RNA sequence: GGGGGGAUGUCCGGGUCGCCCUGGGCACCUCUCCCGGCAGCCUUCGCGGGCAGCCGUAGUCCCGGUUCAUACGUCGCCGCAAUCGCGAGGGGACCAACGGGUAACCGUUCCUCCAAGCGGUCGCCGGCGAGCACCACCCCAGCCCCGCGCCGCCCCCA
């Protein structure tokens, strides 16, 4: 990932970074996706997944 | 049917009479044609014919074959003479066995019809624009709407009142009111037995329920307390019509059978009363 | 023939989220202008929650999966729209169909348009806002000023500009007043009039040009479950301008569109609507609801705009997340892709009258490979490549020991975050190669110890890759069209063998002859990317085959003076009728030194080449396409792979299984039928009446059946120059079949992927709508 | 439960169970096999349990205990069933001496 | 199923409005090692007495007494006592 | 104790009968799951052959499809097996020989 | 299933020794008719009867691998009269069973006495309050959840 900033306390020293999304595709906002899934299953609950298992 | 012969309307009778088991023919009669016992053969169709009914005036009739519907448009207008009673008949397979059906007319004329079939499969198909689907070799696509509630056999589907609502009565003891303008279905759920026969009143105000355990109650619509009740002896019956649900080889097959004396007694201190 | 049935591979299915046809309808023509509408490239895109987008040809009911663009981890896709220009007419009246651009999202504040030739992300663009959720392009009424409209989380309608291969954030139209007004659905009533359906139970009709708020439609409380605010999930507009809107109580509203209010409220599903689709003349409405249900709508005839729910069905296994219509060139379908990863095609105009068809959820390329000498079976997905060993025969077992017979051998990881396109292996399995569209990596393996053999010269990354049988030549398809090769040199030392790759040497494909209006129209130079690459059994003749059906071959001129020359007979080698779905050398050598190239194209077109002659084999001269057996000819399964025997070639699509003794020659699904593009006609259970009979002659005797509607000398010479085939359906979901060793006896790995509720994402119910 | 036998459905009610659920139902049925006011229904539903979930007991030992513990109580229930009728004769057979 | 039959005997008081009210269910009116299927019942024309014969071999004579555990009388809210029937007499039957 | 053993052996006998049936159809090639080893599987379940008929809603009966039958066969296939095809099957004469893992 | 045949593969006496056979073991394919169910058509009001019937087993172009479920009428407080239960906590028996430990025994479950308190049901010629509104709208905090930055600790190499 990206290097975290080094603050002197007054200012901040960070490194620019755009070497992540080169020509492939942008990574999603996990938050936004979970929001969508929330809006889908607003209140409702899942059934048991499969069968006889710990 | 009431119909104009020359300028005089009267009652023609319309029967479906077999010639084999597998087929039958409909013959119509005047009073005087009945007196001479001769009739006008209108259509002989050939799949174990179940039923016939008839539209306003006598503009059309319907007959019920097992997979199929036989619809009869009269040919000429105005019925000038008695002999020109010819009906251009077309037939077509309903996707399931026809348990019953009920017509509704579309109007001094009859402009179209929409006729509803109900099937022991647990379905209720409705056909929407029949007269112009069928009046005009080639015709366009037709497709019933499928309205599916019951699991057992629908005993009776009838058009309602206005023609806004489709009511239904089944084995599962529950009278459904299909909304038909939305998708919804609102319904009277607890009857003492199978809903066997319903009819809609002259005005839309009353329903009649022949409850399969040999009774009848008249309802007002949307108040659903029975304003009228008449019951019968409620016993076990060797029924003439065999069944409505025994058409499709159900898991337990219905057999009209009797296996025990009908357990009963008379009451001392009230000899007018029998318990059974 | 020995067969190992293998389920144990856990190939992950993913949720289809997006479905995008290039066009929705074409203006109708007669059969006389079929040549006019012939060259219109019609494709269908589908996007999957692992960021997979894939390009399919409907192929006249063919449904060939052609191209897969993989997206990396934590990357997905949600919306998909093609951008097709109207047809340009040349100076000689020649026609140029629209260059079709294809746009998607990534659940972000970021649009990305996809280049299809280099087969990766053309462009990205990002206006500052929350997360883009729904988008579409302005329809036509200017001619070259057309724009994206995207609705996002926080509210602000953003307007994006696409002119002349550009993709840039033009401006913000407006944002909604409140901060909780989330946007979910978008569709265009007309040129200037956009419809968005939005979180607080509302349907906003905006005029885009000024950017003003023409009218606020509004929906009420969901009185089944709690959570008052209903959510419009999907809106479209009917071609005569009314608006239809599937929602969260599963209703479907008919909004009169002149005054932008309601006229009907239809109850369709139990749980919430998830997608709508419409016929292009405005007559068939398809509703797709989270209760894994599809319902189908036609007007109640007569009084105006009272629509009706003809019927519904439970089609998929999980819910139907998106579906899109298409109607034209004798084809009228709608594709519903859901979470159960199975695109189903539905016959739009033949509905209740024609069977639907489930496609395979599995990729058309078989994605399984093996080293039969090493007896190493393997496959791959996103970033993990898994390898098992079998360690044993079958006849040895000809029960209790099958558990130890199979063996999770290896599972290798790939650095970075790209997703893996293809991979190639040596026959002894010592050598491995991985093709991402950003890099290609070689791997040396030892019965285990691995090492990352390094590649130089690359760094731009490839879709296909093949290791030569002699383990000297590595050929990749980079940027789809640009095939490169390098030599690998095996240096033995006291520790063992190591391998060095040369510089990748580019070899050049042939400049075919194609009209420039064809080069410009449609998708452009899209078809050039090579579908398959096949070494000779001695690695002495290589061949490639692209999406257009062009095949290009190369020979090896030895003297390191080894170098591949163009085959001179490649000019003689012609381009196919359709997409070459399989192409391989026979391992069995010839007698004249030529090779024999087995070719099948997706139209069930079977043939074989003498490439050194640049002409067909004589057995192929004999056997023609109608000479094929009908179980082969009517299967509609896009034939996934071949395996070789001495005189036999066994074929496997997704479902069926075949074998052919190629030494010999040759002596239900109706063929005369003209259908809409999904499957064959109903024979028993349909809502339509199939036989309608009229009757004159009132005694019933006379009837009418009223219909329902809206190389002789070549075979002489081919016999003057002068079976064993078998098929079954009994292995249904086959992902891949690959031979293994230890009319010759052969073992083989059959590998299936049944779809399990354990595999699919989980179900969701409230207390109310519990299924039966 | 007696209604879910009156309508024959006790099969269908039982078949959709998982491990933890099966354990809880098992411990319950074991808890109430003793009281002859409802031993009929206890033993019937135990029959369906054994019929329907005796396959994975090699996989899960914890229920095997409860399976044993099910057996274990019943092992002591035939004895109570016999020890009753042991004295069961005695009480009836005094009754023939009194005349 | 023959093993798992239920056989209830239900004692009813007659409401002169043609209503039926329970007084007493008996769950196993003829018992042997299984519940015994009951053949028939009869009414003493003289007095309130009912009569049962079943699969065990015994005929049971049932009579209405008063629910009275130890002298106090259990009554419905009007004060009317909860009468209850009971097997008054028990006879085995000669078999040949 | 006689009652005890009458019980256990009536169990064993009925299981043995259904097992003989199952091995008969497995030798026939109906490709169910039979037990191999000298020890009783705990669940004495002999996976029955599929009845050619089905119980739809509401209470009606029809024929199974060949197709749905093949679906259930796919279900009954285990995780891993060997399916030896013979030349006679390739000739259309004989049937297959299958060995599934012990599940 | 039976009765039977034609053909597959097999051992034990075997046979000039080969085609296989008889005597014992047999499992299969094929044919046969009697078992069970299904459907049509003619017959008769019905009962029945006739007719030529399929299926009793396995794997598909796609594909029924579907369709399908019971209303409102009004909510809440406490009370009585019958009727049944859970038990906090305190205790016993150590029976059984399980997992360890040989075993000594431990631990878990099981059984049981007493019980603070506590529920549920049917009937009340019980009462007592309100019936959109547990909603529209805006704002402010809060829980659950989920996204990211910061620390705290702990890492390791240093």
């Amino acid at each position: 990932k990206n290097p975290k900033d080094k603050r002197v306390g007054s200012t901040a020293y960070r490194v620019v970074s755009n070497g992540g999304d080169p020509r492939l595709a942008p990574k999603a906002k996990k938050q936004s996706l979970n929001l969508k899934q929330a809006l889908l299953r607003r209140d409702r609950v899942a059934k048991p997944r499969g069968g006889f298992f710990v | 049917d009431a119909i104009e012969v020359a300028g005089k309307v009267d009652d023609v009778l319309l029967t479906l009479n077999r010639l084999t088991k597998s087929s039958a023919q409909i013959i119509a009669y005047n009073s005087k044609m009945l007196a001479t016992k001769t009739g006008k053969l209108l259509h002989t169709y050939d799949e174990s014919p179940q039923s016939l009914r008839s539209v306003a005036g006598g503009r059309a009739i319907v007959a019920a074959a097992k997979e199929a519907l036989h619809i009869g448009i009269l040919k000429t207008k105005k019925l000038a003479s008695w002999e020109e009673l010819a009906y251009r008949f077309v037939s077509f397979d309903v996707p399931d066995i026809i348990s019953t059906f009920d017509i509704r007319p579309i109007i001094a004329e009859l402009q179209d019809i929409d006729v509803a079939v109900g099937g022991a499969r647990g379905a209720i198909y409705v056909y929407s624009n029949l007269l112009a689907h069928l009046h005009t070799l080639r015709v366009g696509t037709i497709q019933p709407r499928k309205y599916h509630w019951h699991r057992r056999a629908v005993h009776s589907v009838k058009w309602s009142g206005d023609g806004n609502y489709l009511i239904s009565g089944g084995y599962e003891t529950v009278l459904v009111l299909w909304q038909l303008d939305t998708g919804r279905v609102d319904f009277l759920p607890h009857l003492s037995a199978a809903i066997e026969n319903i009819v809609v009143s002259p005005k839309g105000s009353a329903y009649a329920l022949h409850l399969d355990d040999n009774s009848a109650m008249v309802l007002s619509t949307a108040e659903m307390k029975p304003s009228m009740y008449v019951s019968g002896i409620q016993s076990l019956v060797l029924g003439d019509r065999p069944s409505k649900d025994a058409l499709v080889r159900r898991v337990w097959r219905p057999i009209d059978e009797i296996a025990s004396p009908l357990v009963a007694t008379i009451s001392p201190q009230n000899p007018s009363h029998m318990f059974l | 023939m020995d067969i190992h049935r293998c389920r144990f591979v856990r190939y992950p299915a993913s949720a289809i989220n997006a479905v995008a046809f290039t066009h929705s309808a074409l203006p109708v023509v007669s059969s006389s202008k079929k040549y006019l509408q012939k060259n219109i490239q019609v494709r269908l895109a589908i996007g999957r929650a692992n960021g997979d987008i894939e390009i399919w040809n409907p192929l006249n009911g063919g449904w060939y999966q052609e191209v897969i663009i993989p997206g990396g981890k934590d990357r997905s896709v949600d919306g998909l729209v093609w951008v097709t220009d109207p047809d340009e007419e040349m100076a000689d009246g020649k026609i140029i169909h629209g260059k079709s651009r294809l746009f998607s999202i990534g659940y972000t504040t970021t649009i990305t348009e996809w280049d299809l030739e280099k087969a990766r992300a053309k462009k990205h663009a990002s206006g500052q806002h929350g997360e883009i959720w729904c988008f579409g392009v302005q329809p036509l009424p200017a001619a070259q000023n057309r724009k994206l409209v995207a609705g996002t989380v926080d509210g602000n309608l953003v307007l994006y500009s696409i002119e002349d291969g550009d993709l840039k954030f033009q401006k913000t139209l407006t944002r909604t007043p409140s901060k909780k007004t989330k946007f979910v659905s978008i569709a265009f009533q007309s040129h200037n009039i956009v419809i968005v359906g939005c979180s607080n139970s509302t349907i906003c009709a905006y005029d885009v040009r000024t950017g003003t708020m023409l009218r606020q439609m509004t929906l009420g409380t969901d009185l089944t479950g709690g959570s008052k605010n209903i959510i419009v999930w999907a809106v479209k507009c009917l071609p005569n301008g009314d608006i239809v809107s599937g929602d969260s109580t599963g209703q479907v509203c008919i909004w009169d569109g002149k005054t932008y209010t309601q006229a009907q409220r239809i109850q369709s599903h139990t749980q919430d609507v998830l997608c709508l689709s419409v016929s292009a003349d405005g007559s068939k409405i398809i509703s797709g609801g989270m209760d894994r249900r599809t319902a189908v709508y036609e007007p109640m005839a007569g009084q105006s705009g009272r629509w009706s729910k003809v019927f519904h069905r439970r089609y998929h296994q999980h819910d139907v997340k998106a579906m899109a219509s298409f109607e034209g060139k004798g084809m009228s379908v709608v594709v519903s892709g859901g979470s159960d990863a199975s695109p189903i095609v539905l016959p739009l105009r033949a509905l209740g009258k024609e069977f639907h068809r489930t496609l395979p959820h599995l990729p058309q390329h078989p994605t399984v490979l093996s080293a039969p000498k090493a007896r190493y079976i393997l496959s791959w997905w996103e970033n993990e490549i898994r390898i098992w060993h079998l360690l044993n025969s079958a006849q040895q077992f000809l029960p209790l020991n099958l558990r130890k017979n199979r063996k999770f051998l290896a599972q290798v990881l790939i650095k970075g975050a790209s997703h893996i396109t293809s991979a190639s292996i040596s026959e002894d399995g010592t050598l491995l190669a991985a093709s991402t569209p950003t890099d290609v990596k070689v791997f040396h393996l030892d019965p285990l110890y691995i090492k990352k053999v390094n590649m130089t010269g690359t760094g731009l990354g490839a879709t296909r890759v093949q290791i030569s049988p002699d383990k000297r030549w590595i050929c990749w398809a980079e940027e789809g069209s640009k095939v490169m090769i390098s030599r690998v040199h095996a240096t033995e030392s006291a520790d063992g063998i190591s391998y060095t790759v040369s510089v990748p040497h580019k070899l050049h494909r042939l400049r075919r002859q194609i009209p420039k209006h064809i080069l410009l129209g449609g998708l452009g130079s899209y078809d050039r990317n090579v579908s398959q690459i096949a070494f000779s059994a001695d690695s002495r003749m290589l061949s490639v085959a692209d999406l257009a059906g062009y095949i290009d071959t190369w020979v090896l001129r030895g003297p390191a003076g080894e170098r591949w020359a163009r085959n001179p007979k490649a000019a003689m080698i012609p381009k196919l009728s359709a997409a070459p779905v399989v192409l391989s050398f026979s391992p069995t050598p010839r007698d004249d030194g030529d090779y024999d190239l087995l070719v099948v194209t997706t139209l069930k077109q079977l043939l074989i080449f003498n490439p050194l002659r640049g002409m067909l084999s004589e057995w192929s001269r004999r056997n023609t396409y109608p000479k094929l057996p009908e179980p082969f000819r009517d299967t509609r399964d896009q034939v996934k792979g071949i395996v070789w025997q001495g005189q036999r070639a066994w074929f496997y699509g997704v479902a069926s299984l075949f074998m052919f003794d190629l030494s010999q020659d040759f002596s239900k699904r109706k063929r005369g039928a003209h259908e809409s593009g999904a499957g064959s006609k109903i024979e028993k259970h349909s809502l339509v009446p199939q036989r309608i009979r009229a009757a004159s002659a009132p005694d019933g005797t006379k009837w009418e059946d009223i219909e329902m509607v809206d190389g002789s000398e070549l075979q002489r010479l081919r016999e003057e120059n002068r079976a064993k085939w078998w098929h079954t359906y009994q292995f249904r979901p086959i992902m891949g079949i690959v031979p293994i060793e230890g009319i010759p006896p052969l073992e083989v790995a059959l590998i299936e992927r049944p779809l399990s509720e354990d595999d699919l994402p989980e179900r969701y119910f409230a207390e109310g709508e519990w299924e039966r | 439960l007696t209604a879910l036998r009156h309508r024959s459905a006790l099969r269908e009610a039982l078949q959709g169970r998982d491990e933890l659920s099966v354990i809880n139902i098992l411990r319950w049925a074991g808890k109430y096999v003793a009281d002859p006011r409802y031993r009929s229904i206890c033993v019937d539903v135990a029959f369906h349990l054994i019929d329907l979930y005796a396959e994975h007991v090699g996989g899960s030992a914890e229920l095997a205990t409860q399976f044993q513990q099910l057996l274990a109580k019943v092992n002591r229930e035939v004895e109570k069933a016999e020890l009753a009728i042991v004295t069961g004769g005695m009480v009836e057979s005094l009754m023939m001496s009194v005349e | 199923c023959k093993e798992r039959r239920e056989i209830y005997l239900k004692f009813w008081e007659v409401g002169a409005d043609q209503s039926l009210e329970l007084v007493t269910r008996i769950n196993d009116a003829h018992y042997t090692k299984q519940t015994e299927s009951i053949f028939d019942l009869a009414s003493d024309p003289t007095s309130a007495r009912f009569a049962t014969i079943g699969n065990d071999g015994m005929v049971r004579f049932w009579s209405p007494k008063l629910r009275k555990r130890d002298g106090l009388m259990a009554t419905r809210p009007d004060g009317q006592p909860l009468r209850s029937w009971s097997c008054s007499r028990v006879v085995p039957l000669p078999v040949h | 104790e006689a009652v005890r053993l009458k019980g256990v052996i009536a169990e064993a006998a009925n299981y043995a009968k259904r097992a003989r049936r199952a091995l008969a159809d497995s030798a026939k090639g109906k490709a169910m799951t039979v037990h191999m080893s000298a020890e009783l599987p705990l669940g004495l379940k002999t996976d029955n052959k599929i009845s050619t008929e089905r119980v739809r809603s509401g209470g009606e009966i029809v024929a199974r499809s060949s197709r749905q039958i093949g679906h259930f066969i796919s279900k009954r296939r285990g995780i891993y097996s060997i399916h030896r095809i013979s030349e006679e099957m390739l000739l259309g004469a004989a049937g297959p020989t299958v060995v599934q893992e012990a599940r």
